This record gives C-alpha cells, structure tokens and sequence, in this order.
C-alpha cells in the first residue's frame, strides 16, 4: 500500500504530524486514507 | 505498489473517525471519491482522476 | 474494480493485487490440478480474505 | 479465546464514553449491532457475518 | 477474552492508538469494544 487521500483535508491532517502520522489510516465518511506500511516517505525523503 | 481510487464505503455502516480534526464543507462532490491525492518522489501531493 | 470493494481489509494489509492472494509457498510443491484449484478456482476460498 | 456477537446493550442505561473521537450516521445498522470485527494472527480486520 | 468490536469506527480508534492500544474497552450506545486481557496483539505479533 501507498498513502492515498480522497481530499486534501486529511492530507493536511497528516502533513501537520511531526512523525508517524503517515503510518496511521483514517476514513472520514466516504473519504479515506490508506496508511503507508513502510514510512519511507517520512524518512527517506526527510532523512536527507 | 498500488493505490486504490473510487472505492465507496457503505452508508449504513459509514462513520467518522476524525470529527475532531477536519470540518469539511458540505457538498455532494465531497461524498463520492472521484479523485485520490497522492505523493511525488519529492514531498508534495499528486492529484489523479 | 467493483466500487463496493472493501478498503479496510484488502488495501491496508499487503496482498496480491489480483484480488485473490496466493503463493506457491503455500501451495503443495509439485502439484498442478490442486495447485490451479488454489488460484483460479472459487469454490475453495483462498487464505487472507 | 471467546467473543460475543449480536448482544443488545440496554437502551435505558445506554451511554457513550469518549464521544469526541467518533461519530455515526443515524442509520439503523449503526444502532443495533450485528456483525463483529476481529483480526488474524497478522493484524487485519476480520468480519464475522 | 480477546478483541471485539461492532462498528469499524471503534476498530479504527483502537488501531490508531500507540502504547496501550487495547488497554481499555470503550462503549458507544449499542456498540461496544472488548479489549483483550493479554496484549498478545499489541506487541507479540509485531515484536518478534
């Protein structure tokens, strides 16, 4: 799986998170957020 | 990898796990998941339709 | 795909994007009819979902 | 292990701890419980109709 | 006893939490959670 969001709102909700927010999954109404099983986006890009 | 888009969730068992977070403005377009915002190799968002 | 497809199961946990998870590591080695029964057959449900 | 399913909690004493973290539509399926969800030895939701 | 839920909304809350994710068992009207007495799910499967 890779992170996906029906709307930018939930994407901003996890963008605010300092670490580990991408691993969680959330489903508001018919909108949903697939979790990222491997937080490489949290690290491999941010690790620099 | 793979990313779903367009999946519906049942209304009879639909729910709100994050009422405390976002407060979406009501619109029929926000109900059906026509699009799935994603990512790029650089951090960003990548819309698809 | 079906719009009704479950997301909380099939898409959150890793699985074969075929819609029916299967492995030769799970199927008995050196087999054909019961091995193809593990995959393309439907009367015998696969593992995972 | 054991897990009940289909139990009817009393209506006169019905309550809601932690209301802020969840919200539900007023569909009948959200009212009367029917099908439990569980997990496999690898974690994943596991419905039991 | 082990984990039990009715609506997915309760399962998403028990999953979103970190340490002690199954330490408690919330009730919501007719829906209810039943947390496991032994946290084999929280750590054992993941710990290896």
């Amino acid at each position: 799986p890779i992170l996906s969001t029906t709307t930018l709102a939930l994407m901003e909700t996890k963008l605010k998170g300092g670490a580990g927010a991408f691993a969680t999954s959330e489903t508001h109404f018919g909108n949903y957020v697939v979790g990222e099983i491997i937080p490489l986006q949290q690290s491999m890009l941010f690790n620099s | 990898f793979f990313f779903p888009v367009g999946l519906y969730l049942p209304e009879d068992r639909g729910y709100t796990t994050v009422e405390s977070k976002v407060k979406l403005n009501d619109t029929v377009r926000n109900a059906l998941p026509t699009t799935a915002y994603l990512l790029n190799r650089d951090r960003a968002v990548q819309k698809i339709d | 795909l079906t719009p009704v497809t479950m997301d909380v199961n099939y898409f959150k946990i890793p699985n074969n994007p075929r819609g029916r998870a299967s492995c030769m590591l799970a199927v008995d080695p050196y087999d054909t009819e019961a091995a193809t029964k593990a995959i393309y057959d439907h009367r015998e449900a696969d593992a995972q979902t």
